[PDB]
Order: C-alpha cells, then structure tokens, then sequence
C-alpha cells in the first residue's frame, strides 16, 4: 500500500555512531561566485546544487551576476505599487540569533514564540523604516504573496532572469505540475525584516527544495543540518513539548552539537542566493533591516522524489496536510517529461503502479455494489482534490456531497465517505480518468534517452 | 459539470498566538 519501494532508495550512507571531532561538527557551507550568465545556467551548477551530500548552497553576488533589479523589491518600491491588501506579522522577542530564552531569563529553551497578526504593507514599512531610525519585542512581516501577477509585473519579470531550475515556474520543476497554486511554493513570498526576525526551525513543505534571495540592506543569518539528521531533532521538539513539524522551535545550539549533529552556519548578504537542497532542516534570524524573497522548487531528481514521496506519507500518519498532491504530480509529470535518470524513472514508475492499483480495486468494489460512477474528466486550470474531513489527497476517484448550496460539492475520501453513509446514499460518485486512461499514460512511460 | 470545492493551500510560517 506504500507508494515507496525502499530497494529504491538514494538516500547517501552516514554513520552517527561515528564521532565527528569538533571541526566537522562545524562545516562550512559551499559559497559558489558565478563569473558569467553562462556558468549561472550550466547543468553543473544545477548537479552541484541538487546533490544529496550538499544540503545548502550560498550563491555570492548572483545579483549582480544576472543584472536583476532587487531595487524593485526595496520596501519603498513595494509600498508604491502595493494595495492595502492584509499582510501577516509574527510579534517575538529580540535576541541573538544563537539564543532563544525562557520568560525568567535564566537558561535556553526550544518553544520560540512567535505570534500572528495582520497590517498592510504600508504600516509594516512604516514600522521597518522608524525602527531603523530608532524612533525587547520586534514586528515581522512574513509570507507576503507576491502572486497577483499584474500588480507584481515587473518584480516577477526580474526573476525570469534565473537559471531555470531555481525559477518559480519550469518544465523542469515539479511544483509547476501540480497545475494549481500553492501559495509561497510556486508563487512568491516576501519577507520584511527588522534585526532579530525569526524564521523558526523547519523543513519546507513535503521537503522540497527552496530558493530564497535577499534583498534589503542587511544580513541574514542562517542555520542547516542534513535531512539525515531530522528524526533526532524531531525528538528534542517532543521532549520539550512542541510539535516539529506545526510548531515554533528554534534548536539549543549545543544540544544538537552534544548530539553529534553537524551545523552549517553562515551569512545571507544582499544579493546572494540560498539554495536550500530536498529535506534540509533551516531556520534563519535577520541581522540587519532588510527584505527577503523565496518560494520553493522542485527539481527532478530521485532525491527530491524521495524525500517529498516519504514526507507525503509520514504527513497521513501525522494527520498533517501535504500541500503538494504528490500523487496528481507524479502523473502529471510522467505524461508531459521525458525522464533519463533511471533511479528517479524507477521511483516514479512504482508509484503509478501502487495508484493505479488502488484505484483499480475500489472502483471494483463499486460496480460491485451497484454505486452509479460518472465521468467527470479532467479540465484545463482544474486543481487536484483533498478530502473534507481528514485533508488526504483524493486521485480519480472523488466521493462528493452537496447541500450549502445545491450546485457546489465538498470532496471526500472513500473511508470518510462511508463514515458519514456507509452505503454511500447522497454521495455521488465520479472518476476523473478512465480505466484504460490510466493504463495508457502508465504504458507510454519509459524511460527515455541519456 | 459538478463544481468541487478545494481549501487553497498557502505556505505561512509557525504561530503561537
Ligand atoms: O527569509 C526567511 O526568513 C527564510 C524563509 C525560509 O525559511 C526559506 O527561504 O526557505
Ligand atoms: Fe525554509
Ligand atoms: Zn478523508
């Protein structure tokens, strides 16, 4: 029932049980200086970048590199072309990035608070601009969507200047496969800063990789360990009581350290990009004033596939929403990309034939039962489906309900369907894709040419 | 053709309060 084959897996080798001396608990990370657009858009930035042993990648002055206009993310551009459309903010505590204490003062603690609130991005520059001016608890401004592709014309326009593999949308990019948004993933998000703003302790959503650029006049700092290491630091989260992956933590230098994890530490300056590799764990405090931008890509390695395919499922045992569908991607990807990496062809492969399995089966149970099962096939700019009650994907087979209105439809899983009628009377019964369909996309995939 | 509903997805970073 697993979509994973674990023969297959890439995942490098690494001991723990070895001791690291002090050195090699304190890595320096690949600080990359791209001399030409030629070498910014060669594959072998991409196979370095993307390469599991390498879980962060600095890229020095790639600003300057490509001629991208970052003055047109500076806070006075975006006030002027912004609306008074609500912005959030997170309201934290001040204090050096190495150290997050508790409410006495007297020692270090994991739980980091972090609350939410709403502006605009107007006030919140006001506030940017008198803090900087000097005229402790500190405002940021998060996940601001740079999605409204007309207002934001110019900003995204600078930022088809990438290589493709880091832009926003790609061929080459899995995120640009799932045919809808996904706000912040395969769109933009903005990050206004004052010294001190936190982005706590994460890996990205369904472990994609992340593409993030600064921007205004300061530093950030920022902070990785290796995806291998994440179970360990998932349980010092538990052990203090917050959870990892919904929760707000930002780690005890020293307990990761005693734990013999290694930490990348370095600096963010305007300009350079940060190459956040598949299912490194980060978080990240800026030093200075300034803005930052990112959003998430995909690239088509077996690696990445992994480690989105493995989160996908640790997700459904956590009861954790995984806001890529992975299962709609996988498909998308196998009718429209040629595939020559015969791990990554492998993997995809196993996980078309675990779905079209599934959905061979209870279609079968269906017909069996007498339950009507319509057509409605699959239209362009269509997003894929999550189930109402416990927000699992939902592929080809949709259990769908009506009346708020008698004309929309919620959206079910099987199990939550028969929860509700255990003989399915009011729900209706569609399948986006025919049997024969799926056989025909799933026999048309091989594996292409090197 | 059946109009489904769909939550929209949005990456927004951890709160407290
Ligand atoms: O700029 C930030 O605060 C970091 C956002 C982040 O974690 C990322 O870019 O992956
Ligand atoms: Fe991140
Ligand atoms: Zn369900």
């Amino acid at each position: 029932e697993s979509y994973l084959s674990p023969a297959q897996s890439v995942k490098p080798k690494i001991n723990t049980e070895e001791k690291l001396p002090r050195e090699k608990l304190n890595p320096p990370t690949p600080s990359i200086y791209l001399e030409s657009k030629r070498d910014a858009f060669s594959p072998v930035l991409l196979q370095f970048c993307t390469d599991p042993r390498n879980p962060i990648t600095v890229i020095r002055g790639l600003a300057g590199s490509l001629r991208l206009n970052l003055g047109l993310f500076s806070t006075k551009t975006l006030v002027e072309a912004s609306g008074e459309h609500t912005v959030e903010v997170r309201t934290q505590v001040q204090q050096p990035s190495d150290e997050n204490w508790d409410l006495t003062g007297t020692r270090q603690i994991w739980p980091c608070e972090s609350s939410r609130s709403h502006t605009t991005i107007a006030k919140y520059a006001q506030y940017q601009a008198s803090s900087f001016q000097e005229s402790h608890i500190i405002k940021f401004g998060t996940n601001i969507d740079l999605s409204d592709a007309k207002r934001w014309k110019p900003q995204l326009q600078e930022l088809l200047k990438l290589p493709a593999f880091m832009r926003v949308t790609s061929t080459g990019n899995m995120l640009s496969h799932v045919g809808h948004t996904i706000l912040g993933m395969n769109t933009v998000q903005l990050y206004m800063k004052v010294p001190g703003s936190r982005t706590p302790g994460h890996q990205e959503n369904n472990n994609f990789c992340s593409v993030n650029i600064n921007i205004g006049p300061g530093d950030c700092e920022w902070f990785a360990v290796h995806e291998h290491y994440w179970e360990t630091i998932s349980a010092f989260c538990d052990r203090h009581g917050v959870d990892y992956l919904t929760g707000s933590w930002w780690p005890i230098l020293d307990d990761l350290y005693a734990s013999n994890i290694p930490v990348y530490r370095f600096v963010q300056r305007p300009g350079d990009l940060v190459w956040i590799n598949a299912g490194t764990v980060h978080w990240v405090q800026a030093t200075g004033w300034c803005n930052n931008i990112a959003w998430n890509v995909g690239p088509l390695t077996a690696y990445q596939y992994q480690l989105a395919l493995e989160r996908y499922e640790w997700n459904e045992v956590k009861n954790v929403k995984s806001i890529v569908p992975m299962i709609h991607v996988s498909w998308n990807v196998a009718r429209t990309v040629k595939i020559s990496d015969p791990d990554l062809f492998k993997m995809i492969k196993f996980c078309l034939l675990q779905s079209m399995k599934h959905c061979q089966v209870q279609r079968e149970s269906l017909v069996r039962a007498g339950k009507k099962i319509a057509y409605q096939g699959r239209v362009k700019d269509e997003p894929a489906y999550y189930c109402n009650e416990c927000d699992v994907e939902v592929f080809n087979i949709l259990f769908v309900t009506s009346e708020g209105s008698r004309n929309t439809y919620l959206v079910h899983c099987e199990g939550c369907a028969r929860r509700r009628s255990a003989g399915l009377q009011g729900v209706v019964v569609l399948e986006q894709y025919r049997t024969e369909e799926l056989a025909q996309a799933y026999d048309a995939f091989t594996l292409a040419p090197a | 053709r059946k109009q489904l509903m769909t939550k929209a997805a949005r990456k927004s970073a951890p709160a407290t309060g």
